[PDB]
């Protein structure tokens, strides 16, 4: 039941901690791969992050679809939802 | 609140660093230098209960004529057949060899006796031998001091014209090889000190930093040095060449390691925004404990040598673990002292780079995500060196281990360009009754012996009293010739009671085929004095072969023994520090792991590469030092793991690798390159032990501890812990807003 913004601030936690990026640069418009810069490897980090720590799993092969920042909240919402 | 021994530690740093200064002071100035105590202190290279010394030793107290169990042999060289000028010179040699009582204590003249004569030339004449049993048992100083003075009687005088003298022999080898491991320590140091500043520099980036380190390193080391001499020197213990070099090099490398551990501790939390007094505190609580079962374990496993029967492995045990001890006090108490001492001024001990570590962050990531693939690729890659078995040989000559110029070296090479090595490693049996044996029931009773000694397969010739030169020589009158008389006293026991004979194998005694035959000849000479009046009789047999069958005998028991203790303790201590009997297991199990690649890397390099094979001695005094550094890298990270994991596991294992991953590589590197810079020493076996421990621990930097154990951690979950109760993630947390 978590709303969109109260997961971009779990997010740009995570997002803080695994690659450095400050907080206010995450928006759910900006792309991982051409905005934030964000590898691959550095995806995996982050649901490994969010997997432990709200425990939303989101597994390696789902993991390339998402692309910005938007889709991995309505993945994450779409999720919580189905509860 | 802070805790009371850091905050003592900080309130008193320049009181705790005045008395380190001065106690290592006092140390290294009360008593002589690590180079002289050793020299004194040096021990006998066989245990006192081997068969071998003691059979040689029992030799010389029947005939009366030798107390020691080791000689050398003097070999004479000219360019033309020696002649009348050479045996006076051998004469006038052998009178002036006999004059210093002290040192030498019996010289064996065959060429001189025309009975023997023969067996002591060469085939071409141009060549002989004479042994000379000096006083001392093999590589104790004494025997040193008696190799020296037999070298100085025989080289320093007049020579005939193209004649030369060379003494050779194993304890001439070993004295050379005390001296050269000596004379190279030197050379050990500097360049390990080099090596080190060097890559501090390059993980540190600032001079000031690598200077301190370099104090602590220094004060551990002169420490640890002193210690040892101060010990050595009120014979505490004996030492060897082994002992020093492993005690100054594993001080270096722990000092070294140590101080980055700590240095690496405060400037991560300098990094996390933590002013000087909260970072010194964190890193005390983050290192404290964990330096301290380093070094633990280091002096336990060098301690574990303590209990094996070869006096050079024994020997080394204590000096390394109580060396070990200083440098790991040294770097609890003076440690943090002058982190916060030298941190209180300025930019001091800051990092240099702000710069977060991204590829730790994609290996963690890599380790925690696919456990499995990265677990089966590290297990392949430290069991591949498992293929360099079938080829590994060892060889036991230490001709090759020691510079082509020693004097050993060229007496070994001018007696080998005459005789076989059989005919310089002769095989001494003798055997003893109750009974005056000159009569002629037991001289033909000796000749019987003699036969059945020679028709063994693998033997050449057999020197007794009947066979004086190998052959055979009753007429009655004959026995008081005035040669049977000689014959006699070079042969049997002043009052007749044992016989000695002199066995010569065929072809190479100095292997596991003479070893075999040893067993074949005093079965043989069993057989021979059954059923005669010789029954009665007790049986002596000795030589450089059987003494390096005892050798060999030994060396398997000492690599299992000390392998199990040091396995155990180490186990023991990680559960006592982990309070977790799975992560002690996979600590210790993944270096046992990598024990396979090291010996790989190390028997590719020196059997293959290089060319010179593994020295027998390398690898018992390498795998204590591999499993206790590689077992404390590994500690070190599962400690900082069990500090993240409360974030979760697989997680707190990606922030311990981000935590601990650059400072325990550096650490990793230091220590692999310090024992490397061993190589450098003109004695073989000192560079072969160094380079396997360099080898191992870069495997251990690299592999197993980047990529093994956090990977077993992954896999393992909730149950690496066991049996402390810890969730594999924490509750899910509602989103923040
Ligand atoms: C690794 C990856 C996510 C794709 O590679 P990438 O993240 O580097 O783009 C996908 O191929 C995968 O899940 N592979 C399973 C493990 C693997 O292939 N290599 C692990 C060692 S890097």
């Amino acid at each position: 039941a978590a709303t969109q913004e109260e997961i971009i601030a779990g997010l740009a936690e995570i997002i803080e901690e695994v690659t450095g990026i400050e907080p206010s640069e995450v928006t759910p418009e900006k792309s991982f791969v051409d905005d934030l810069d964000i590898d691959s490897l550095s995806m995996v980090e982050i649901a490994v992050q969010t997997e432990d720590k709200y425990g939303v799993k989101i597994p390696d092969e789902d993991l390339a679809g998402l692309r910005t920042v938007g889709d991995v909240v309505a993945y994450i919402q779409k999720l919580e939802e189905e509860n | 609140p802070r805790p009371r021994l850091p905050w003592f530690l900080r309130t008193f740093a320049v009181p705790i660093i005045l008395a380190w200064v001065a106690v290592v002071a006092i140390l290294n100035t009360v008593v002589p230098t690590l180079d002289e105590v050793g020299e004194m202190r040096a021990v006998s290279m066989a245990p006192n209960d081997a068969p071998s010394t003691l059979a040689i030793k029992r030799v010389g107290q029947v005939f009366e004529e030798y107390d020691t169990s080791s000689s050398v042999m003097i070999v004479l060289e000219g360019e033309e057949p020696l002649g009348i000028e050479a045996h006076a010179f051998y004469d006038k040699m052998v009178a002036d060899l006999r004059a210093d009582t002290e040192h030498v204590q019996h010289v064996q003249d065959f060429w001189g006796d025309t009975l023997t004569a023969s067996g002591a030339q060469s085939v071409d004449g141009k060549a002989a031998y004479v042994q000379v049993y000096i006083a001392g048992d093999q590589g104790e100083s004494l025997a040193n001091e008696s190799v020296e003075a037999v070298r100085k009687i025989a080289t320093e005088r007049e020579t005939p014209s193209g004649v030369k003298a060379y003494v050779t022999g194993a304890a001439a080898t070993s004295a050379d090889q005390r001296a050269e491991g000596d004379a190279s320590m030197k050379l050990i140091e500097g360049v390990t000190f080099a090596v080190i500043t060097v890559m501090l520099l390059a993980v540190y980036r600032s001079v000031i930093t690598t200077l301190i380190v370099l104090a602590m390193v220094v004060l551990g080391l002169s420490g640890a040095r002193g210690i040892v001499a101060f010990l050595g020197f009120y014979n505490v213990f004996g030492l060897t060449t082994f002992a020093t070099n492993m005690v100054v090099t594993l001080a270096i490398a722990a000092a070294t390691d140590y101080a980055i551990f700590l240095i690496g501790r405060y400037q991560e939390a300098r990094r996390a925004g933590e002013d000087r007094e909260s970072a010194y505190y964190t890193m005390f609580h983050g290192t404290a404990h964990v330096v301290l079962a380093s070094g633990l374990t280091i002096a336990g496993a060098t301690l574990c040598l303590h209990f094996t029967r070869l006096p050079y492995f024994q020997t080394m045990g204590v000096p390394l673990a109580i060396g070990m001890l200083i440098v790991v006090a040294a770097a609890l108490t003076a440690g943090p002292a002058v982190i916060s001492v030298v941190s209180r001024f300025g930019k001091t001990l800051e990092p240099k780079r702000f710069s977060r570590s991204p590829g730790w962050h994609r290996v963690g990531t890599a380790t925690v995500r696919w456990p499995g693939a990265i677990l089966v690729c590290a297990v392949v890659a430290a069991l591949i060196g498992l293929l360099a078995l079938p080829g590994y040989y060892t060889t036991y000559d230490d001709r090759r281990y020691l510079p082509d110029d020693v004097p050993a070296n060229v007496g070994y090479d001018a007696a080998f360009r005459h005789f076989s090595q059989a005919k310089m490693n002769p095989d001494l049996m003798m055997v003893e009754t109750d009974r005056d044996l000159r009569n002629p029931a037991d001289f033909l009773v000796i000749d019987k012996i003699a036969k059945a000694l020679k028709n063994v397969h693998g033997i050449a010739q057999v020197q007794t009293i009947t066979r004086p030169d190998g052959d055979p020589i009753l007429p009655p009158e004959a026995f008081e010739t005035d040669d049977f008389q000689r014959g006699m006293k070079l042969f049997m026991s002043p009052d007749g009671h044992a016989v000695r004979f002199t066995i010569i194998h065929q072809g190479d005694p100095l292997t596991e085929e003479g070893t075999a035959r040893m067993d074949e000849l005093k079965v043989a000479a069993a057989d021979a004095i059954k059923g005669t009046p010789f029954e009665g009789a007790r049986i002596y047999l000795g030589g450089s072969a059987a003494t390096y069958n005892d050798m060999q005998i030994g060396a398997d028991y000492d690599l299992i023994i000390v392998a199990a203790s040091a396995l155990i303790l180490i186990f023991i201590i990680m559960m006592v520090l982990t309070r977790a009997v799975v992560a002690a297991a996979v600590i210790v199990g993944t270096v046992v792991l990598s024990l396979a690649s090291a010996f790989g890397l190390s028997v590719l390099l020196w059997q293959h590469i290089v060319g010179i094979p593994l020295h027998w001695m390398v690898l018992p005094m390498s795998v204590i030092v591999l499993l206790a550094v590689g077992a404390d890298y590994n500690l070190l990270l599962v400690s900082r793991m069990k500090e993240e994991i409360h974030a979760g596991i697989r997680t707190g294992i990606i922030r311990a690798m981000v935590g601990t991953g650059a400072v325990v590589t550096a650490a990793g590197l230091v220590f692999a390159f310090t024992m490397a810079s061993m190589a450098v020493s003109s004695l073989i076996t000192i560079g072969q032990v160094g380079t396997t421990i360099g080898l191992g621990l870069l495997f251990d930097t690299l592999v197993v501890r980047s990529l093994m154990t956090p990977s077993i951690a992954t896999l393992l979950g909730r149950w690496f812990w066991w049996p402390q109760r810890v969730r594999e993630r924490p509750v899910p947390s509602k989103w923040p807003t």
